[PDB]
């Protein structure tokens, strides 16, 4: 995973009404998210999920070239009857350990 | 949590008020990252002024030493709680236990 | 005279001006580095506030004049980070600003 | 600042961090930087070392 | 020779430039009272010459270095004019004092003198008149090259 | 430049030789405006230019007038370093 | 150039003229600039008001200055003071040089003086 743009959120150090988790725990859960891509070198993934329950790996809008490997990997729990998340997950190739500060 | 504990971690975790403890025994109604809502059980419910318990968690604020003090929900929804039990893991607290 | 808070400044580039609002205040969440400008503060050095002979001749000639200086709050050197909150306190009887 | 080891050094030398070096030797940077003519005037060198 | 508008536009950039570099003066003077003496008075003569940002002043510093690196005399009088803000006649005096009886041979005859202060004016003037004309299309593209 | 350090007890007229004036008034600054006063502690005309080559009233604003005292308060134009030791 | 008897003559006429107008005894129809000055507060004053509005109709800036000096009664030094306050940088072949900057106060005093003398000069035969 490279970077995530969740919708109604200014920045990582705040919350979102409708989820039990903080933003920070969510994207650290996404740091462990594994996926397989074939035809590209970068790709943007998208999830849209409402309703009470856990947010699994299944709720992304999958394609034919991308492939999640662990469908059970949880992200968060929606707690509201009517709330949703809509992030866009940018994913690219790479090699090694790259912190966020050393870029550009 | 630390593996080699010393048994005191419940006590110092509770008595430090940087965690948020259920004042009455109840059942969780509504979990949120910011607030938390408890349905009060009937026995501990006062006859007049029935009411429910609403606790508001402390989010990111500046400490005395410029560090992050923050509280997290450690409970699920639809769940019996006990009077005098931990609800919010505050900073360096885990599941009611103190952990540096 | 007083001092002002707005995004009007003398003689810095548009780089720091990119990250303020219309009121002269950084948005919540704009990541900044050291030496960046948080709030553009300026002083009117040379403000007049004179007799209605002045305001007469200001109505005659126009209001062009009395604009100088700057004392913007700048980020300390070497530190960086992310804005998470803005607090504004306003003395009573003073006009509150838009972001306030 | 705070000391640490780095045993790979020979003993006629010590480690030193790049930030503290770039702060401590600023007038020498001005001097040789004027010499090479990478910047003529001084305030040019000020913004170059900044 | 250059034109009138070019002289204006380039002239404004150069006074912003030498104003900027003049702020990199080595040391001033002042005191520990005078600032307190200063904020509650209206001074009068605002000596605060305005300057550009560091991007423009650095950029056109690279421009002026990029052409004017070949003559240090013309560069020096350039900094005299915009940096210190001194007049043409003033550096006609400074320069005329130490112009050095270099035995320049005039249309009068063989002479051992400074060229006159009446001479040294048009000496100065033909320098920077050519100099701005030299550097102008370079700089005018240079803002466009960033653009 | 100089050899040994010599001390001695102070003669009165030696102290008169050291001074440039007598202090007379127990104020130091204006507090209303921010001026130093006539013959208070922080004095100009005893101690010198609080500004730099310039008078209190600003009568002699340039380096050309160097040498002559003022007249609206009577201060000699010198550096502001000179108020460190008079 | 005018003479000094013309100066004192028409000077006294502008004194009773501005003292007449500034009381508010003049109508909007003489000028919208006279109306502008009346937004900022007998046949002799109306005859002269036709004269002065006729000659100084075309500039309106020194006409307003003329109202400031005569109608309101302002000192010359304050007028040049505010005029130096509203100054823009201009090209003048200065004592300093042909650089482009805000002029000095004494220059502004000179300009109020010459716009005074030229104003009175253009008024007087009318
Ligand atoms: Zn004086």
């Amino acid at each position: 995973v490279t970077e995530v743009e969740i919708d109604g959120v200014l920045h990582e150090y705040s919350t979102k009404e409708g989820v039990q988790e903080d933003i920070l725990e969510i994207l650290l859960n996404l740091k462990g998210l594994a996926v397989r891509v074939q035809g590209k070198d970068e790709v943007i993934l998208t999830l849209n999920k409402s309703g009470i329950g856990p947010v699994t790996a299944a709720d992304i809008t999958h394609d034919g070239d991308v492939e999640i490997v662990k469908p059970q990997h949880v992200i968060c729990h929606l707690t509201d009857e009517n709330a949703s998340i809509s992030m866009r997950i940018k994913v690219q190739r790479g090699r090694g350990y790259v912190p966020a500060s050393t870029r550009i | 949590k630390p593996l080699v504990g010393t048994g005191m971690e419940r006590a110092v975790a509770v008595d430090s008020g940087v965690t948020a403890v259920a004042k009455r025994g109840g059942v969780v109604q509504y979990v949120d990252a910011s607030r938390i809502v408890i349905k009060v059980n009937e026995d501990e419910m006062y006859p007049g002024e029935a009411g429910i318990d609403i606790y508001n968690l402390t989010k990111y604020t500046r400490s005395n030493q410029n560090t992050c003090i923050n509280q997290m929900p450690c409970v699920s929804l639809g769940e019996p709680v006990e009077r005098g039990d931990v609800l919010a893991d505050g900073p360096s607290t885990d599941l009611g236990e103190l952990a540096l | 005279g007083p001092e002002e808070i707005t995004a009007d400044i003398p003689n810095v580039g548009e780089a720091a001006l990119s990250k303020l609002d219309e009121s002269g205040i950084v948005y919540i969440g704009a990541e900044v580095t050291g030496g960046d400008i948080l709030v553009g503060k300026v002083t009117p050095k040379g403000e007049t506030q004179l007799t209605p002979e002045e305001k007469l001749l200001r109505a005659i000639f126009g209001e062009k004049a009395s604009d100088v200086k700057d004392s913007s709050l700048r980020v300390p050197n070497g530190v960086s980070g992310t804005v998470i909150d803005v607090q504004v306190f306003t003395r009573d009887g003073v006009e509150k600003d838009k972001r306030a | 600042s705070v000391i640490t080891v780095g045993p790979y050094l020979r003993l006629h030398q010590c480690g030193l961090p790049k930030k503290m070096a770039l702060e401590l030797f600023k007038p020498f940077i001005y001097g040789k930087l004027e010499l090479r003519g990478l910047a003529t005037t001084i305030k040019a060198a000020k913004k170059m070392v900044e | 020779n250059l034109t009138k508008e070019q002289h204006e536009w380039l002239n404004g950039w150069l006074e912003l430039w030498g104003a900027w570099v003049y702020s990199g003066r080595l040391e001033k003077r002042m005191s520990s009272v005078i600032a307190k003496f200063m904020e509650s008075v209206e001074p009068g003569r605002v000596m605060t010459r305005p300057m550009c940002n560091d991007d423009d002043g650095m950029l056109i510093s690279q421009v002026v270095d990029s052409v004017m690196y070949i003559d240090k005399k013309a560069f020096g009088i350039l900094l005299s004019y915009y940096a210190h803000g001194s007049s043409k006649h003033a550096i006609a005096s400074y320069y005329h004092r130490v112009a050095r009886p270099r035995k320049m041979l005039c249309r009068g005859g063989g002479r051992i003198q400074k060229p006159s202060l009446a001479t040294c004016r048009r000496e100065v003037d033909e320098i920077l008149n050519a100099s701005l004309f030299m550097i102008y299309p370079v700089l005018d593209s240079a803002f466009k090259n960033r653009k | 430049e100089f050899d040994a350090i010599k001390i001695a007890l102070a003669s009165p007229d030696m102290i008169r030789s050291w001074s440039f004036g007598e202090v007379k008034k127990p104020e130091t600054i204006n507090y209303r405006t921010f001026k130093p006063e006539r013959d208070g502690l922080f004095c100009a005309r005893i101690f010198g230019p609080v500004k730099d080559y310039e008078c209190l009233c600003g009568k002699y604003k340039r380096l050309k007038h160097r040498g002559v005292i003022c007249e609206k308060c009577g201060v000699e134009v010198t550096q502001t370093k000179v108020r460190r030791e008079r």
